[PDB]
């Protein structure tokens, strides 16, 4: 029986594999070869938020677009004011190998995790004002890759356990858990509707969920190597995966495979972080070679880098209103690019 | 503009209050020198880990050992709550000044393992620049073992038979040349991995410790003492 | 005068060959990053900004100007007043090398107790007391001699300005200099370091001392002759006591100069650093 | 997809010559240090020998060194392991496996959860 | 049997997963074309914004 299953495996794979086939028409460079390039982009450091002390692995834009979270491994959590250059709060973790962080879309809130196997969420707006841990969330038994607040009351947590989970902050409980991967999720990037996310996993795989049902829809294959980022297009019908293949590509949910690569020759470093503008043709990459890049997603020729680190890059987002981009890196700066 | 420039006043001064609880992070960050365990279950580096106890707290999957010898505090870190794929999360360990290897020095099966692990952890993008504290542990049960047959090295290492033990050797009285040249073929095992790559920018030292060794503190307190001062060396213009 | 004329080409050499590689080492250091993470680059960039200073200030306006240029000054508002100024820059100069020949004994003598008593705070404040420190105690030299105005008589100001100036650039200074470093050598040398170290002398400890050694040889003589005008040769030395004097001066601000080639150049990293930089404007 | 198949293996006399060979797919096959693992019966997985991505950085396990000669050809996308003289030690289930990271001579790929880049192994019975 | 009822999720995983009404490939990248050229404006690293409005100079 055993083999059997395996032999109509495969026959589900060639089935896949045909109408994927079948659904490829043409590639997206000869339709986008009418369009005009965008040209050299150039975006100056308007900022080097400089107040951590190790390398730093995440960062999360607020939805005003002005104040940010970073988290670094000396074990703060320091947000920031970017106009104003200014330290609002340096909240001081407990284990100092963190790789998270994210602020809640309504700002009262904000996660980190790491290598403790636990989501902490800190409120901000308390009563004396004194952040604090809000909850302790537990039960992921890899460590902790990335955090995403749905909202005020759910989060949506990848570990290094092969498995998402969609928490409860208000009980501290996995409502629901989204186990279909084989490598370990590292990047999450939830949709536009806040119902159906990706998990970027070590098994060259990105894995479309349902927040609500709680089951994978359609996988997404095609990367050679891990991938450790990822972020949907601003409508949510497509995203992109950074991996350590040294490519990004362009994953469509409407037709269920991939896009676009975005690769070139001299680079053989791999991507550490991947954002979008605020239209979605400049897919910043952050890459292992102490910079970042900028893409023309439709043409995949390179327009622009935002060299300027030290060190790896690592964290890479846009503000929701697209007019800055901040870039995290392990030299323990944050430069907001313009 | 006044509502405005004293709400950004309130702002300075919370800057000015986080500035300096920085400095005063920093006075504790740069003062302590953080130190990484590997190993493989069969190593006892939990032995090691109390015995530098002894010389603090922690039951969460990562296990701090912080202790200090001569008025500087070293902080272990016994990371092993996370999977068997540890390629992703050792990244986090770039910092650290030296990575403690625990090899189980007495098991002839898992030692090519070992040595397997250590040209790993040897050849990291993001490791080769830490140096590597070896700790060949228990080396009285591998005494133990050589001295009473069924010992065939040479069978699951073949490159025994042809091999004599290094002129540069440290015998205690007690010993014996067959057990001092098997304790020696493990470390120049360790340290062919360890001399053909990472020129000169990060070194592995390796010491000999059996269960009961109290002088192991000490002995990691020696090897970052040197590793500090290299860095420094080629922190200035003299190398 | 070929004895008048030599100097006059060897400063104009020693501007065109310092002033461009201190301001390249300001505009390098004042954007290399590790600066916030590392003493020695602001004690390097400070010595760089007195390496400014000095070669300036004593070798353009009273080298090049005042010597053989303008002859012309009032020497009571805009000569004595600036080499106020001049012998802070050579003070600054001098003690900007010493910290930084302090803390490369801390770190390598004691290096892992460094970077607690080793950070760009009491960087910060040792850096900023020095500069200071030398526009304050340099006000005395308001009565520098001028020895051959108009065949001055010797007072008793002149003796212990001159002490002080020996004290504050060469005996002290060296003294501080020759101690460190050799126990550096010390415990460097005649202590069992790795085995894969066979260069692990004429490369660290032949360079650590050379550095002072070229230093006190190039300062020697001009004391030694701050000092002979005290207590030696008062009717004999008139003959040819301008010129060799103008030497000691010379070795001095030669001193300077190679400051920058025992210390930046050295350092393969700051000349690849260098070599990727030079071509940013173009 | 990342498809590594591994083909040979069978019934083998203590002392017979098998060509072990991995038809990898799914990636530009001359950018990984391929490497194979055992998976002795009811024992944990250990790694057998590695070839770089030109072949100048081939390493064997102790146990049997001289018995098994790793051969990749960059131009088919396989992973050859002439496996002559076959004690009854080497009974075991052979991985094709590949390391994750392009341009690296290292991984962590002895892992006993299913690492995310190694064939489905054939086994050879000795 | 562990094994075998981890192929049947397997199975079942790729049997719903297979079973996805897929739309052309140029069609959607049409539509992912004219999205980006239809919020190109509103995007402000593409066309570069003025020195007064841009709030981080
Ligand atoms: C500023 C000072 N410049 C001077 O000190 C000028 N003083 C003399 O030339 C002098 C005075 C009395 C006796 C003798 Cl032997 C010489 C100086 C510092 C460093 C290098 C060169 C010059």
């Amino acid at each position: 029986e055993l083999d059997q299953l395996r032999q109509e495996a495969e026959q589900l794979k060639n089935q896949i594999r045909d109408a994927r086939k079948a659904c490829a028409d043409a590639t997206l460079s000869q339709i986008t070869n009418n369009i005009d390039p965008v040209g050299r982009i150039q975006m100056r450091t308007r900022r080097t938020l400089r107040g951590h002390l190790a390398k730093i692995y995440a960062m999360h834009w607020g939805t005003d677009s002005r104040l940010l979270v970073s988290a670094s491994q000396d074990g703060k959590l320091i947000i920031w004011d970017s106009y104003t250059t200014n330290k609002v709060h340096a909240i001081p973790l407990r284990s100092s190998w963190v790789m998270t962080c994210a602020y809640a879309p309504s700002g009262n809130y904000v996660a980190c995790g790491g290598l403790d196997n636990i989501c902490s969420i800190y409120n901000l707006k308390t009563r004396e004002g004194n952040v604090r841990v809000s909850r302790e969330l537990a039960g992921h038994t890899g460590y902790l890759s990335c955090c995403r607040f749905l909202d005020d009351n759910q989060i949506v947590t990848s570990s290094g356990d092969t498995t998402c989970a969609l928490w409860d902050i208000e009980t501290g409980q996995q409502t629901t858990t989204f186990t279909g991967h084989t490598g370990d999720v590292m990047s999450l990037s939830l949709a536009p509707d806040t119902r159906l996310f990706v998990s970027g996993a070590c098994d060259a795989s990105a894995k479309l969920w349902d927040v609500r049902e709680g089951m994978c829809r359609q996988t997404f294959t095609g990367h050679e190597s891990d991938i450790n980022a990822i972020c949907f297009f601003p409508n949510g019908n497509a995203f992109a995966t950074g991996s350590d293949d040294a490519t990004c590509r362009l994953f469509d949910l409407r037709a269920d495979q991939e896009l676009m690569t975005y690769s070139h020759d001299n680079i053989i470093c791999g991507i550490t972080s991947v954002s979008f503008s605020k239209s979605g043709r400049l897919l910043l990459a952050g890459y292992d070679d102490f910079n970042c890049n900028v893409w023309d997603a439709l043409k995949a020729d390179r327009a622009g880098v935002l060299a300027g680190h030290d060190n790896r890059v690592s964290c890479l987002g846009v503000t929701d209103d697209g007019m800055a981009v901040a870039t995290g890196s392990w030299d323990s700066f944050l430069k907001i690019w313009n | 503009t006044e509502d405005q420039r004293n709400e950004e006043k309130a702002q300075r001064e919370a800057n000015k209050k986080i500035e300096k609880q920085l400095q005063k992070d920093k006075q504790v960050y740069r003062a302590t020198h953080r130190l990484l365990l590997l190993g493989a279950d069969n190593s006892g580096k939990s032995t090691i880990v109390k015995q530098m106890r002894i010389l603090s707290g922690g039951t969460s999957g990562i296990f701090e050992t912080k202790f200090q010898v001569d008025k500087v505090n070293f902080h272990m870190f016994d990371v092993g709550g996370q999977r068997d794929e540890r390629r992703k999360w050792i990244q986090c360990f770039n910092d650290v000044t030296a990575i403690i290897f625990v090899v189980d020095s007495s098991d002839y099966n898992r030692l090519q393992e070992a040595l397997n692990l250590f040209k790993s952890i040897w050849n990291n993008r993001w490791l080769r620049t830490i140096s590597v504290i070896l700790f060949l542990n228990k080396q009285d049960l591998l005494a133990e073992k050589v001295l009473a047959g069924k010992s065939k090295i040479e069978d699951y290492f073949p490159e025994f038979a042809r091999y004599t033990t290094p002129e540069d050797a440290t015998p205690e009285p007690g010993e014996d040349p067959r057990v001092t040249r098997a304790k020696y073929f493990i470390r120049d095992e360790f340290l062919r991995i360890s001399t053909a790559s990472g020129d000169g920018r990060h070194y592995c030292y390796p010491h000999f410790t059996c269960a009961v060794d109290t002088e192991n503190a000490r002995r990691i307190f020696n090897d970052c003492k040197d590793i500090i001062l290299q860095m420094n060396l080629r922190e200035y213009n003299l190398v | 005068c070929g004895l008048g004329f030599v100097p006059v080409v060897y400063y104009s050499l020693l501007l065109c060959l310092g002033l461009p590689a201190n301001i390249l080492t300001v505009i390098i250091l004042s954007q290399l990053v590790a600066r916030r993470q590392k003493s020695v680059y602001n004690y390097l960039l400070a010595l760089a900004a007195a390496d400014i200073l000095v070669l300036f200030f004593i070798v353009f306006v009273d080298f090049l100007l005042e010597d053989f240029i303008l002859n012309m000054q009032m020497p009571q508002v805009p000569d004595k007043i600036i080499e106020v100024l001049e012998f802070s820059s050579i003070h600054t100069s001098i003690w900007i090398t010493v910290p930084l020949t302090i803390d490369r004994y801390i770190a390598v003598c004691h290096p892992l107790k460094y970077h607690t008593v080793s950070y760009p705070a009491r960087t910060r404040k040792v850096i900023v007391s020095v500069y200071i420190t030398c526009f304050l105690t340099s006000i005395p030299y308001y009565w520098w001699p001028n020895i051959w105005t108009e065949d001055y008589i010797s007072t008793s100001v002149h003796h212990v300005l001159i002490w002080i100036h020996c004290f504050t650039v060469y005996l002290v200074p060296c003294s501080i200099f020759f101690i460190l470093n050799s126990i550096i050598v010390y415990k460097l040398r005649r202590k069992s370091n790795f085995r894969l170290r066979g260069y692990s002398t004429g490369k660290t400890t032949a360079i650590l001392f050379t550095i002072t050694s070229i230093f006190a040889t190039l300062w020697a003589p001009r004391i030694i002759m701050i000092l002979y005008h005290l207590y030696g040769a008062p009717i004999q030395n008139r003959w040819l006591v301008h010129i060799m004097s103008d030497i000691a001066n010379m070795l001095a601000l030669l001193n300077t100069a190679i400051n920058f080639f025992l210390y930046c150049f050295i350092s393969k990293r700051f000349r690849t650093m260098a070599a990727a930089t030079l071509k940013a404007f173009f | 997809q990342v498809q590594l198949q591994e083909s040979g293996g069978g019934l083998v006399q203590p002392g017979g010559s098998l060509r072990l060979s991995c038809a990898a797919s799914g990636f530009t096959f001359s950018n990984y240090k391929m490497n194979w693992v055992r998976q002795a019966p009811g024992k944990g997985l250990e790694w057998v020998s590695d070839i770089s991505q030109s072949g100048a950085s081939i390493s064997y396990t102790g146990s049997v060194k001289g018995r098994f000669t790793i051969s990749r050809d960059n131009a088919k996308n396989t992973l050859y392991l002439q496996m002559n003289s076959l004690k009854p030690e080497d009974t075991a289930v052979y991985y094709c496996a590949r390391c994750p990271a392009p341009f690296t001579r290292d991984c962590f790929d002895v892992t006993s959860t299913t690492y995310a880049y190694r064939g489905q192994g054939t086994q050879v019975t000795v | 049997t562990a094994s075998i009822a981890q192929a049947r999720k397997l199975v079942e995983q790729l049997k719903m997963e297979a079973n996805i009404d897929r739309i052309k490939v140029s069609k959607a990248a049409a539509d992912l074309m004219a999205y980006c050229e239809a919020h190109a404006k509103e995007d402000p690293l593409l066309t570069p914004v003025p020195a007064s409005e841009n709030p981080f100079r």
